[PDB]
């Protein structure tokens, strides 16, 4: 799973850093320039041809680069067992939306001078190799924010106006652990991908009682920087408040025992106790039109331990389902030929609310539609 | 570690030995089979030089005319630039100025300075072109094993004052 | 089509000359024409890419995507001893699984023709005939349409599966044409032969690591029509995959294609004719068999034996048209995943996958392997009235 991550600028030719996480784990590994220099000059060899080369496919590993405007190239290696290119691309246009959002088109695009700009992005690192390394959300990968739906209380929304009518401003945002408990209509309807870019970049920072911290908005506003404040009321528990201790306890006081029922929640998404099929070990859904992810990974955590395991599991096979569908499904059964082993893996397309399955052997090949169908029909009164 | 990065890009003709006295100063990173393919070798080489730990990113440029545009492309950026030429050979003691002329047309005028390794040509006329274009001829040999970490280390001085000078 | 980039080429990895013009490091590529020009630029960055890709990882780089002019070209790779084979193909027309089973086809191909590859290209005298091979490759990678376009629809997965369209036979007529073939086999000994009737094989006594290579020669080269005279005698020295003389024979006559293969260490012809006009009475029997559960479509496959057994062209013939391409199309992602699996169990020497369709009638496209028994692949499209 060794895996580099290398950011040049495509108009000198200068790396800006060698962020990697080799093994999943955050390893300060420094990839020697030889390979950063000569990935760069195929870059360069390729542009000057007109010819962009994207990505190179070995049978261990997979190299990928792209060229972001026009003085910015992301590169990545990737030995991981199950790439796809899509993945990786994903990536790139993620990692690229970070540094948007943290240093701005400013300072990215014509570069005054990149010794600034390296020192500069040197507080960007940490979402970055958050990002590289084993991560609890998909919200990367799908481009959708990883959304979990609140205890069926309209109570979360109205207080998250009420608090935003007292702040003054239109983007106040609710999240657990990275997932996005409850925003306004104007965090919804954020730009593609800082929507997934901001709950991750708090769940990504360090645990801190209140934190001011400056950003840009990739949609939007790429150069005003945006003022994001952080308060984290409790354990795993953060409200974001987006500018261009009597601060939250006007409103916030009265939900204080809902906001208990989500410390558990971020974890175990979707409403505890859903009425789901026993045989599902893990559950991931879309909603294309409103771009929300919905990946819980412990509905029955008894059998098929390793809940990271299930996550890349259901990682690769929504990339498989991206590259087939892109009325529809499609199922995938993978483990030993004996009868009782291996995996299920469930996509079907309805309403523009594409959604995925991990189930355990014993699940019914011919039912396999029809469970899916039932719960679509079972999660689309959700969202 | 904060490494300041400075990039060379080194010019020569391809036919002088360039790469033995670069792979006798850097081990390791060799890259040496590109220069046929893309038209450039990259190295590195951490030096330290006044408490610094500078990182020297070399970019090493085919001289033939195969790959003469695409070398184009990797001269912006570079932090500094070095012009190699043997004295046994003739083609690159006519060709340092047209080196010079297109490094310092493509990125800019950079504080570089140019080298010669390793006869037909004499040590006068070779100064002569240095004091015409305000560097400073070097006297290298594949043999000696010296008068390059000093070219080096000056060159990295000089990045080193110019980014103290407009720092502040 | 033409002007579609496209290219083959043989570079030499480990450039040791002074010079550095293009035919230094290009021993062959192809097409020598203006739809290869601008691969023949970047084959600086392949040989830089595979290099890189040698040093970093341990293993050879498999392919890699390049985006010219707004769309993704694929290129596939091999690296033998001082020498890089590379093919280059679009996306859009050919998918990168397709063309790295196209690119292992290929090079099986040529170390049939003449010894190794390198063998293949580096002599001159083969260029105009491999010119001419090359040129029926991309011909039939780009412009398959050249009975009528149903063998081309259906190529762009039967390529992919080892074997030929097996036709189910009865006991009498398999047991006649197996002794048919024992006559035949009786200057030169005979490994073994194979009889292939209209494009279907009928029958092989012939080693599958030699009935593979017999199978892939004969397509490359157009030799298995359907509905298809003259007298095909083609008599040509083999290297499949096995010193002495390989020689290989290959009759034709009325849709009837016998290929032999000999060892070493008109003569040969007279015997096989005869034997092909004593057989000409078993030609109307293969055809009445050739004539005349929801399942609509299968591919199912073996692997040990490599043979295929797909419906005859009656059977298809009886939304149709839109279910076999559409079906072999999703079949070749589908295969891309079971080669996934497959090169996990050739380095240890997953189970299924299903798809639905409704470009309408549920489709169920499902392919199964199996490997606990002997190995072998089944493809299925089927209405879901019943699964």
């Amino acid at each position: 799973g060794t895996v580099h991550l290398l950011c040049l600028a495509a108009s000198s030719g200068v790396p800006l850093f060698c962020r990697s996480s080799r093994g999943g784990a955050p390893a300060r590994q420094q990839l020697p320039f030889s390979v950063i220099g000569s990935l760069n000059g195929v870059h360069m060899f390729g542009q000057n041809l007109e010819v962009q080369l994207s990505s190179a496919r070995t049978e261990n590993t997979t190299v990928v680069w792209k060229s972001f405007h026009d003085s910015i190239t992301l590169i990545v290696l990737s030995s991981e067992v199950g790439i796809s290119e899509l993945r990786l691309e994903r990536l790139l246009q993620m990692v690229f939306g970070a540094m948007v959002l943290l240093v701005g088109l400013e300072e990215l695009t014509n570069i005054r001078n990149v010794e600034r700009l390296k020192k500069d992005l040197r507080a960007s690192y940490c979402l970055i190799d958050s990002f590289l390394g084993d991560s609890e959300l998909i919200g990367d990968l799908t481009q959708c924010v990883d959304c979990v739906i609140p205890p069926e209380g309209s109570l979360l929304q109205e207080a998250l106006s009420g608090f935003a009518e007292a702040a003054g401003t239109t983007f106040v945002s609710l999240v657990v652990s990275g997932r996005v408990v409850a925003a306004t209509e104007g965090w919804w309807r954020l730009g593609t991908p800082e929507a997934v870019l901001l709950p991750w970049l708090v769940g990504s920072l360090p645990p801190q009682t209140a934190r001011d911290y400056p950003v840009y908005l990739p949609h939007g506003s790429p150069t005003v920087p945006h003022r994001l404040l952080t308060l984290t009321l409790l354990p795993s528990l953060e409200l974001c408040l987006l500018c261009g201790p009597q601060l939250l306890e006007r409103w916030w006081q009265p939900l204080l025992d809902p906001l208990r029922a989500c410390l558990p929640l971020g974890p175990r998404a979707l409403p505890s106790g859903f009425p789901l099929h026993t045989d599902i070990l893990g559950l991931l859904l879309l909603h294309l039109e409103l771009k929300r992810c919905l990946f819980t990974v412990e509905p029955l955590g008894d059998k098929e331990p390793s809940p990271e395991q299930r996550r890349r599991l259901l990682r690769n096979f929504y990339t498989l389902v991206t590259s087939t569908h892109f009325p529809r499904a499609c199922y995938l059964v993978l483990g030993t030929e004996e009868p009782g082993t291996g995996v299920r893996l469930v996509a079907l397309q309805l309403g523009l609310r594409r959604l995925l399955l991990l189930l355990s052997p014993q699940s019914p090949t011919h039912g396999l539609r029809s469970l899916a169908t039932h719960t679509l029909h079972a999660l689309t009164p959700l969202l | 570690d904060m490494e300041v990065a400075i990039k060379m890009v080194v010019v020569g003709n391809g036919a002088v030995g360039k790469s033995s006295m670069i792979q006798r100063y850097c081990k390791g990173i060799f890259t040496k089979d590109y220069k046929k393919t893309i038209g450039v070798d990259f190295l590195e080489r951490q030096i330290q030089v006044n408490d610094e730990d500078v990182r020297l990113m070399l970019w090493d440029t085919a001289g033939q005319e195969e790959f003469d545009a695409i070398t184009k492309a990797y001269y912006r950026g570079a932090q500094a630039c070095v012009l190699v030429f043997s004295t046994t050979d003739r083609e690159s003691f006519e060709a340092v100025s047209s080196w010079r002329e297109k490094v310092v047309a493509e990125v800019g005028d950079i504080p570089t300075v140019l080298v010669q390794i390793k006869s037909c040509i004499k040590n006068e006329e070779a100064e002569a072109l240095a004091k015409r274009l305000k560097l400073r001829f070097y006297r290298t040999s594949v043999k000696e094993d010296l008068n390059v970490n000093e070219v080096f280390k000056y060159l990295a001085e000089k990045y080193l004052q110019k980014l103290k000078q407009q720092i502040a | 089509g033409l002007n579609t980039p496209h290219i083959i080429m043989y570079l030499t990895l480990q450039l040791d000359s002074e010079t550095s013009k293009e035919e230094q490091e290009i021993l062959y590529h192809y097409p020598m024409s203006e739809a290869s020009q601008k691969l023949k630029s970047v084959r600086g960055i392949f040989l830089t890419l595979c290099d890189m890709l040698e040093n970093v990882t341990g293993t050879q780089v498999t392919s890699s995507s390049l985006l010219l002019n707004g769309k993704q070209i694929h290129v596939a790779y091999w690296k033998e001893s001082d020498k890089l084979l590379l093919i280059g193909l679009p996306a859009e027309e050919v998918p990168l699984p397709r063309l790295r089973n196209m690119i292992e086809n290929v090079i099986q191909t040529l170390k049939f023709m003449y010894g190794s590859l390198d063998s293949a290209f580096c002599q001159i005298e083969n260029v105009p005939r491999l010119d001419h091979f090359f040129n029926l490759f991309f011909q039939r990678a780009l412009q398959p349409a050249k009975a009528q376009q149903y063998d081309a629809s259906s190529a762009v997965l039967l390529d992919n599966l080892p074997g030929v369209r097996w036709l189910t036979l009865p006991l009498e007529i398999k047991m006649e044409l197996d002794m048919a073939l024992s006559d035949l086999e009786a200057l030169y000994t005979i490994l073994g032969s194979s009889l292939f009737y209209k494009g279907y094989l009928i029958c092989s006594h012939l080693p599958k690591d030699d009935l593979i290579d017999i199978a892939v020669y004969c397509r490359h080269y157009c030799l298995l029509p359907l509905a298809a005279i003259g007298q095909l005698i083609i008599w040509r020295e083999v290297f499949p995959q096995h010193e002495g003389r390989y020689f290989l024979l290959v009759v034709g006559l009325k849709h009837y294609m016998l290929c032999v293969l000999l060892e070493a260490g008109c003569v040969y012809v007279d015997q096989v004719k005869t034997t092909l006009h004593q057989l000409d009475g078993v030609d109307s029997r293969i055809d009445e068999r050739l004539a005349s559960n929801t399942l609509f479509h299968y591919v199912a496959l073996e692997t040990v034996q490599g043979i295929f057994i797909t419906p005859t062209l009656e059977e298809v013939a009886q939304i149709h048209p839109q279910l076999i391409k559409n079906f072999h199309q999703c079949c070749l992602s589908i295969r891309a995943v079971f080669q996934q699996t497959l090169v996990e169990e050739k380095k240890k020497g997953v189970k299924e996958h299903g798809v639905l369709f409704e470009c309408s009638m549920a489709y169920w496209v499902v392919g199964r392997l199996f490997l606990h028994p002997k190995p072998q692949e089944l493809y299925v499209c089927f209405h879901d009235s019943v699964t």
